[PDB]
């Protein structure tokens, strides 16, 4: 079993480490051909701007679409979560559009109030929530389920491949999330 | 229960800025290239490393109000920074709701004997360091990041190199040193044990550390990242350079992609203009820190 | 649970305002359980003839430690020599109540101290100042004690040790918090330690005044300088009559502010130890 | 099965340039001037060492831009590069192309402690030297060839003649050594023991070493043929000169026909005006490796 | 049949590892550290704790002595030489000595250069205090080694300190980054195709044995537990009270070296241990290049 | 598959190598305790009378021959083909006394003689580097016994149904195949008792 990581920029090595840590092999993303022969794929916390930024300027674009498309599960771990979103307060264009979901970047405030939170977690409780500037999901779709939310705001979801969630599950040593996604991918592999 | 300022946000912070570039920035217009650029956040100052040096006098906090402007302009984090021991300008940097503080040496010490006790704080700070000493001592007042201190405006990365390899190779050393060794390893480094103790548990720096001083090149930043930083700061290189605009992209890029030396090669064509930088022959400039 | 940090400690902690014999063999043990000792530390030659025989001195023969334990009811110490693991496993193994790691004993690392962290029962070291103390007790070290000028019924190098660690821990205890970080690197101590000094306003280990003591003033004196106790080795066993020496010391110990007493218990006690001024090149004060 | 970047076909590369000059160019217009003279390669960089001293600053590895206009300007090898220990750098000039890499001292370097690790490398390099230990240590790094340090830019043979003379002269020691001395004499010069064994097993220097820093003059070149030397490095006595293209001629026809004074002299003959160079009384330039 | 290689030199060397090897000055003492269980011994004309008592100049055996040693045991039979004395080896070597050792208890026949132990068949063992040392003993064709210690004083202080050292720069040279290696060496007075081997290898490429002072079984067993591969004991032995009962306990310390029941029991009834000699000591031994 | 080595002395750590090259578990033992749950035993090269005197000491003795009876095979290299030995020249009794065959120590002479041949193993192969170390060599064989191979017409290795034994140290070489051969030997006899 073979995860990507996006590798552009961001947390790619705390994902890695949870990624064999649950067993499997990692590997990072910085390049099209790298999608290749690949099961799942992560998108890591770190600079959605700056990872759009890089994702542009090397036509990453379309080949993770096409990787969408394939039917390969897809974790976004907070600014991976806004990557796959489908609408982004405050911009006209978002950037993969893949999540019917909208979220709003950097609602809870600044880097002052990134926090950590005991949150329960539909499919995985007591799971500690690490948010770190932290974005939030506004609205979801009907094919969307929500897997958690943190005082009636949206933090994690499913949709279908899709796995999205605010905080960052990767700067914990609690990989039932991690393993959840995995198991996502196993199920996928087959189909 | 949601809670503040742990350890563990302070520093995941700095974990989610890693692969990226910092760029020092003295406006919005800056800011908003930088953003544009890729960088992962800006460093708000009044004059840069390059032009503190060349203008000498007391270099302070900036002023809140270009903070502000700088904070306005842009989505990604903005650090700020202060003045050495300066436990106030902290303070006021947080009641401005900077992301990250940088108690640095580039800007005039406040204090010559103590840093600021950055425990007590709940924005993180980011120090520098020449070593692990250095780093651990900086790690026990609460430091939530590191950068090599290099020789900043002098467009000379030897410093940085020095620094990271150093630092690099004092970590690697404990990390397979026999565990009764500790204690007198230490002593020798002028480090606090429980430090070198937790290094030793993790197999790693339990925190983020940059390079930082006299990035110039594309290459300067991929070399960096080739001896192991966990990313770059850059400052005087950039605003200083020919076309800022293009250094900035060129920089983000290269950091990135810091194997690909076809790529490399060709993000360094164009690029024009380096700032000059100075060779040595200081006398005092910079090291300041205990 | 054994060997929890808590019971280490605690052991010292049960050993306080007493005071702990240099003990060659059972006959002097039982005379010291006899007079009032709250321990005793068996040794191969009394720290005096140490000085006075040269040579290397190394941990005693078991024989001689079993012999001493059998002899006795209170708690048997002994140990080895500076960074001797091995030594300190076997007096472990032998059932050895609390391990002096010993700067009198001739040092077997000069770099290194034993990891006393790994070890159930527990270590007692020497120090001469606050850096000193620290490192020990980061190396694992339960109990404390000066170093002074061992065997040489000389006083002054444990009353110096005393006085400065006591007075570094006042500094500490009501420094500015944020001024720690930088002492801990003057005194070459680890913080950590110095932030426990400070939160629990006191030092976290017991600290024994040892080295010189030859009478009871001495003793009431190293207690008056605020130790948790003394050890004696050389001053009761070669003066004239150790058994009166012993209840004497044990009993000025215990009431160090009673000065009629003291001075009663003074009285008919005839020839001390000769000592030695100093004028000594490089003996003790080994440890790191 | 073919085989590329083997020690055979590194240091053959170099065994191709004997007897020959080797040119700085900042331009192809000089590039092309040499290859006219008869250089037997071109050494791309962004300033002349004479100007790199004069105008100080950090000195770099040239702009790519430079180096691809040199290569399409002339049918011979290029050089360029790089700052000691810039890893970066040298595996861009190897994208790029560049026949063999100089990790040079005139440029300001990257890291002060550890030089390039070149074994890793496909393309050869070219290193300085002072004396037989620093020629080994350079050997042990990976290095294919070898120059006199010199002072560049000073227009004086003198340091030159003394490295190069002092190589020579510890050369020939080593390779008639009592064999059981060796291992001592390798501690004594601070030198890989392996290299002065395959050193006396040779009977030579493995690698080709040439000479480098202040030649100046006809004269200046014949002479360091006389003292051995595989070949010169000319940058500063051309490019400072009167003119340029007869000093090239010159260099060049000298250095081939060492031996031949008459020429020389009439070679030497309507020269006119050569580069003033420097004296001394110099405080720390120059001999920056380890 | 190829004899002399590497392997065979080195091999011999990894089959005393775990064991005692005993300085013997007759047959009488080699046929009790043979019953005592030691791997080898070897012979010598003066135990060094006599060597310092006597001092003069300490010199290679009566080859007679080594015979009479060869014929009373069935075990290898070391003895070792004075530094650089070539010749010296060579009659050792002529002699069937099975490893020979340079060493710094003999009084140095030369200051400057060691013995090229390349050109010979027998192996040789030599001192160290660092790794630096080790390396250049190595390139000199070195099979085994061990620490240097203060030979004579009873007293493990400078092998612990060695072995500790010697340690410690393997570590760091194992995980060192390999673009290091050359400044390392130099800074080591190294050289660097045997630091490039440690590491490849991820171990020293040779047995290293701990040696001087060695006095007791928990000094034996400490040396283990600080990552010896074997014990020399020479004074430590035969200047006890009783030869015979030490060799037995240093040999089963040796081996039970993480057993601290046992070896408190073996320690219990050892009695008198040579007194030793603390330090102050103005130029002896470490007389290596 | 757990295999042990007979820690005593000598050169264990070299087999231990080969053991978890090959997959199999290796256990360094130093104790009778240690003898339990262990699927074969190997008897590593080293000195055989330091190996005896430890083994008489702390009573291995009779745990050992326990082992042998219960059906695991063993692996004598050198000294370990010395410890396996019915007969030793020169030696009234020997150590186990578990193979069927003579052996003299100390054949080829002293460590000088010490030397490196390329063998021919009946069931491992060909060219299989053979490493003398003070090596004893087998006289006799009894008719039990199978020659796996020779050197200059001496016994080198043989095999004994559970028994294997050899002059020659294989832990020192990179080459594998006969620690292999070992394994399969425990294989067989560990899916044998069912």
């Amino acid at each position: 079993m073979k995860i990507g990581v996006l590798g552009l920029q961001g947390a790619v090595r705390e994902h890695v480490r949870a990624i064999e840590a649950c067993g499997a092999e990692a590997v990072i993303v910085k390049k099209s051909e790298q999608l290749e022969g690949l099961d799942g794929l992560v998108l890591p916390g770190g600079e959605s701007t700056t990872m759009r930024r890089l994702i542009d300027r090397y036509g990453l674009m379309e080949p993770l679409k096409q990787f969408a498309a394939a039917g390969k599960p897809m974790f976004g771990t907070c600014a991976g979560l806004i990557l796959l979103a489908k609408r982004i307060v405050g911009y006209d264009e978002p950037h993969l559009g893949l999540m019917d979901i909208t979220v709003e970047r950097n609602s809870f405030g600044r880097q002052r109030e990134s926090f950590e939170a005991e949150l329960s977690i539909k499919g995985v409780d007591g799971f500690v929530g690490v948010f770190i500037r932290a974005p939030h999901i506004v609205e979801a779709g009907d094919g969307v389920d929500v897997l958690a939310t943190y005082n009636d705001r949206i933090v994690a979801a499913r949709q279908g491949q899709f796995l999205g969630c605010s905080f960052n599950p990767e700067l914990t040593d609690d990989h039932r999330l991690m393993q959840y996604f995995l198991n996502m991918v196993k199920e996928a592999k087959m189909a | 229960m949601a809670l503040t300022g742990t350890d563990r946000v302070k520093r995941g912070m700095a974990e989610m800025q890693k692969g990226g570039v910092i760029m020092d920035v003295v406006n919005a217009e800056q800011a908003k290239i930088a953003e544009a650029a890729g960088a992962v956040a800006v460093m708000a100052l009044e004059r840069v490393p390059a032009d503190i040096r060349a203008a000498g006098g007391v270099a302070r906090m900036a002023d809140p109000t270009v903070i502000e402007e700088v904070m306005n302009a842009v989505s990604i984090p903005v650090m700020a920074k202060v003045r050495i021991g300066h436990y106030v300008e902290a303070r006021v940097l947080e009641a401005l709701g900077v992301d990250y503080i940088d108690e640095s040496e580039v800007l005039t010490p406040a204090d010559e004997e103590f840093h600021i006790d950055k425990r007590q704080f709940t924005v993180p700070f980011v120090c520098g360091c020449r070593d692990l000493g250095e780093a651990a001592r900086r790690i026990a007042e609460g430091a939530s990041m590191l950068r090599t201190k290099g020789e900043p405006g002098t467009g000379n990365i030897v410093e940085a190199v020095r620094h990271m390899r150093k630092v690099n190779a004092q970590i690697r050393k404990v990390v397979n040193m026999s565990e009764d060794e500790l204690v007198a390893e230490a002593k020798q480094l002028g480090a606090p044990v429980e430090v070198l103790r937790e290094i030793k548990r993790l197999g790693r720096l339990p925190v983020v550390n940059f390079a930082a001083g006299g990035v110039t090149t594309p290459a300067d930043a991929a070399l960096m990242m080739h001896l192991g930083a966990d990313g770059v700061f850059v400052g005087s290189g950039i605003f200083k350079s020919e076309n800022p605009e293009k250094y900035a992209r060129a920089i983000v890029e290269a950091t990135t992609h810091y194997e690909d030396y076809e790529l490399i090669a060709h993000l360094s064509k164009g690029l024009g203009g380096a700032m000059r930088g100075i060779d040595i022959a200081t006398l005092l400039p910079e090291h300041r820190m205990q």
